[PDB]
């Protein structure tokens, strides 16, 4: 989305698109954290838990 | 008239056993195949920008 056209003047047009994805994550040793296939470091153990 | 094996026999030779070496099939074995080290890497900057 944009904002509609008016002559000689800025507009902002804000864009908010849910998404959500099935990635997956990858960890190795001492498994402390984990990334995804988006290339995003997650830093907190995947077995994390009450 | 009696038989060659009606009387007893040693044997004067000094018998030698020869045993042949067996063939060997060599079956190929590797530790960590390419496609396992590539995969030990945490993240692939090929699939992550793909
Ligand atoms: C092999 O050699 C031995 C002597 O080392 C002999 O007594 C024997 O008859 C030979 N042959 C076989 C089939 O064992």
């Amino acid at each position: 989305y944009n904002p509609s056209r008016v002559e000689a003047f800025h507009r902002y047009g804000t864009t908010v698109n849910c998404i959500v994805e099935e990635v997956d994550a990858r960890s190795v040793y001492p498994y402390d954290e984990f990334v995804l296939a988006t290339g995003d470091f997650v830093y907190m153990s995947p077995f994390y838990g009450y | 008239q009696l038989s060659r094996a009606d009387i007893t026999t040693v044997s004067t030779f000094i018998d030698l056993n020869i045993t042949m070496l067996e063939d060997h099939e060599f079956v190929p074995l590797e530790v960590y195949t390419r496609h396992e080290i590539k995969d030990s890497g945490l993240l692939d900057y090929t699939e992550v920008q793909r």
